[PDB]
């Protein structure tokens, strides 16, 4: 097929008859492949309190447009981009990403 | 409890839906709570709230396993959102998953119920592929026989068999009249001016699907022997088939200075010549090589 | 000078609803078109003799 | 022109204010008022998204303390 044969993808030849015999996606560059296999930490949003307020604002812009585009086809906007964590050490900001994640 | 009032207690609690977000969404009384006011929102004809009150409902799945009077009252509301608008397909899937539900508890009454509800309208949905195979689903099953709904089911799969709306308004009406049981018939059709829009649209799926018979099994036919098939005049059938064919689904082409609607096309000497040789290969030198090797083959079995 | 685009809205929506009629035949008759359209029949033969020029 | 507004309450008093605003902020102020119609099951601006929006983003750093004037 041809066709998925974009300039730009990458193949895999033969040894000798150099011919194209499966094509690839793409390399994933090992010092990233780290950098997604691992466990966060099995949470259910049961492990963090007093911070509702700005757990339910973070799951508001992220968790709509990965499961619920239609609710931002009605209104005439863009779906955003993401958000920021800041403020001092100890409250949260990695078991809060352990928890979405 | 004090009265029906239906415009104090409804945005009464959509103005504190969201306030108690922040209590964690808990299996049951969160989602106990979240589908108390869509029933509400349906009952004051706010169908605006409840679709998207009920959008979010989604993310709590195969909640069915501890509890099982929670399922049945969320597609209950669901099947009557999707009622007043159109696109049928989805109050099929919502009868279907309320037929599985009840029946773990081996439903003798409940259990024809839903499946009343299933079998009755499929062909109301429209038709592009996925009428296709729900009837290849839920057809040819060991329990469905019991009801002759399923003989008009199977006589409305597809070459016709021997079809006619006035045929079909009479002999089963017995059927859309008081029967044995008949408590879902009166349930969707027999109604106010919701179930007689339901006599209208079978009456245009049946003759949709008598279109499509005809530009299948015919070549050209008179205009006037369309109109009395379809038991309708001849301004009726030429804009029905006028809607049909700006909605490029059925592919046809009318006369209305003598009257003959033909099916197929003009086609293309390139494409006819080509076409000619093909039926002039796969058809003279196959079976001519099988003739040969046949003839060969029984020269072993019958002689000696 | 509202009354040019107004002309031109005017001969949009001419066809627009003229080519809605066009789909469901090859050969017809013109009274059934001046019927449907229900307006005239000598603007109706200017304005396909125009869109087939 | 795309978004929904069709409301009496219209944006004038949030034109002509001082903190002068890049063009990227218009952009983040319609989506924080988006967000805060859909977040609470509305479709339409009910004349408090796009105040709670315009409070949000500005509160980064402020007055000249009425110094050197
Ligand atoms: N708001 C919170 N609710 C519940 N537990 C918390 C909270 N904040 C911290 N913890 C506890 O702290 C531990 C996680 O530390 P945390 O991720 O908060 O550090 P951090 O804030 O990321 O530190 P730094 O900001 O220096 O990176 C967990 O064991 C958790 O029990
Ligand atoms: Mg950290």
């Amino acid at each position: 097929d041809k066709s998925k044969l974009k300039p730009g993808t990458r193949v895999a030849l033969d040894m000798t008859t150099l011919t194209i015999m499966r094509y690839l996606p793409r390399e994933v560059d090992p010092l990233v492949y780290n950098m997604s296999h691992e466990d966060p930490g099995n949470v259910s949003y049961s492990e963090i309190g007093g911070l509702s307020e700005q757990i339910r604002e973070l799951r508001e812009v992220i968790e709509l447009p990965l499961t619920n585009p239609e609710l931002f086809q009605r209104v005439g906007i863009i779906p955003p981009k993401g958000c920021l964590l800041y403020g001092p050490p100890g409250t949260g900001k990695t078991l809060l990403a352990r928890a979405v994640a | 409890k004090e009265q029906n009032g239906d415009v104090k207690e409804a945005a009464s609690i959509l103005q504190e839906l969201q306030v108690e977000t922040y209590g964690s969404m808990e299996k049951k009384e969160r989602v106990e709570f979240i589908l108390e006011q869509m029933r509400l929102c349906l009952a004051v004809k706010d169908y605006i709230r409840t679709q998207i009150i009920s959008k979010k409902i989604n993310t709590k799945f195969f909640q069915e396993e501890n509890t099982e009077k929670l399922k049945l009252k969320y597609y209950n509301l669901m099947i009557q959102l999707d009622q007043h608008e159109g696109s049928y397909l989805s109050i099929c899937k919502h009868y279907r998953a309320i037929y599985d539900t009840p029946c773990i508890q081996a439903e003798s009454e409940k259990w024809q119920q839903a499946l009343k509800s299933v079998v009755l309208y499929v062909i109301l949905a429209p038709f592009d592929n996925e009428q296709s195979d729900l009837v290849h689903r839920i057809s040819g099953d060991k329990k469905l026989e019991e009801i002759p709904k399923y003989k008009d089911l199977l006589k409305l799969f597809t070459t016709m068999e021997l079809m006619r709306w006035s045929t079909l308004v009479e002999d089963y009406g017995m059927e859309l009249r008081k029967g044995s049981l008949e408590s879902p018939a009166t349930d969707v059709f027999g109604s106010t001016e919701e179930g007689e829009k339901r006599w209208k649209d079978l009456k245009n799926r049946v003759v949709e699907h008598n279109i499509r018979i005809m530009a299948k099994y015919y070549t050209r036919i008179t205009m006037k022997r369309m109109a009395q098939l379809l038991d309708l005049s001849v301004d009726e059938s030429e804009a029905f088939l006028s809607n049909l064919v700006v909605n490029k689904t059925i592919f046809a082409k009318v006369d209305r200075l003598a009257g003959i609607i033909n099916f197929q096309r003009p086609k293309d000497p390139n494409n006819l010549l080509n076409d000619w040789s093909q039926k002039l290969n796969s058809l003279m030198s196959l079976v001519n090589k099988t003739t040969h090797l046949i003839a060969k083959e029984e020269m072993i079995h019958n002689l000696q | 000078i509202i009354s040019t685009h107004l002309a031109k809205l005017y001969d949009n929506l001419l066809e627009q609803n003229l080519i809605r009629v066009i789909e469901p035949f090859s050969r017809v008759q013109i009274e059934h078109i001046s019927s449907l359209i229900k307006l005239s029949k000598a603007d109706v033969e200017r304005k396909l003799s125009q869109m087939i020029l | 022109s795309k978004m929904n507004l069709s409301e009496e309450v219209d944006l004038e008093d949030y034109v002509a204010r001082p903190d002068k605003i890049s063009g990227a902020d218009i952009n983040s102020i319609c989506q924080e008022s988006g967000m805060l119609a859909v977040r609470e099951n509305r479709y339409i601006v009910l004349a408090k998204d796009f105040e709670k929006a315009y409070k949000t983003v500005i509160k980064k750093d402020e007055q000249e303390h009425e110094f050197y004037k």
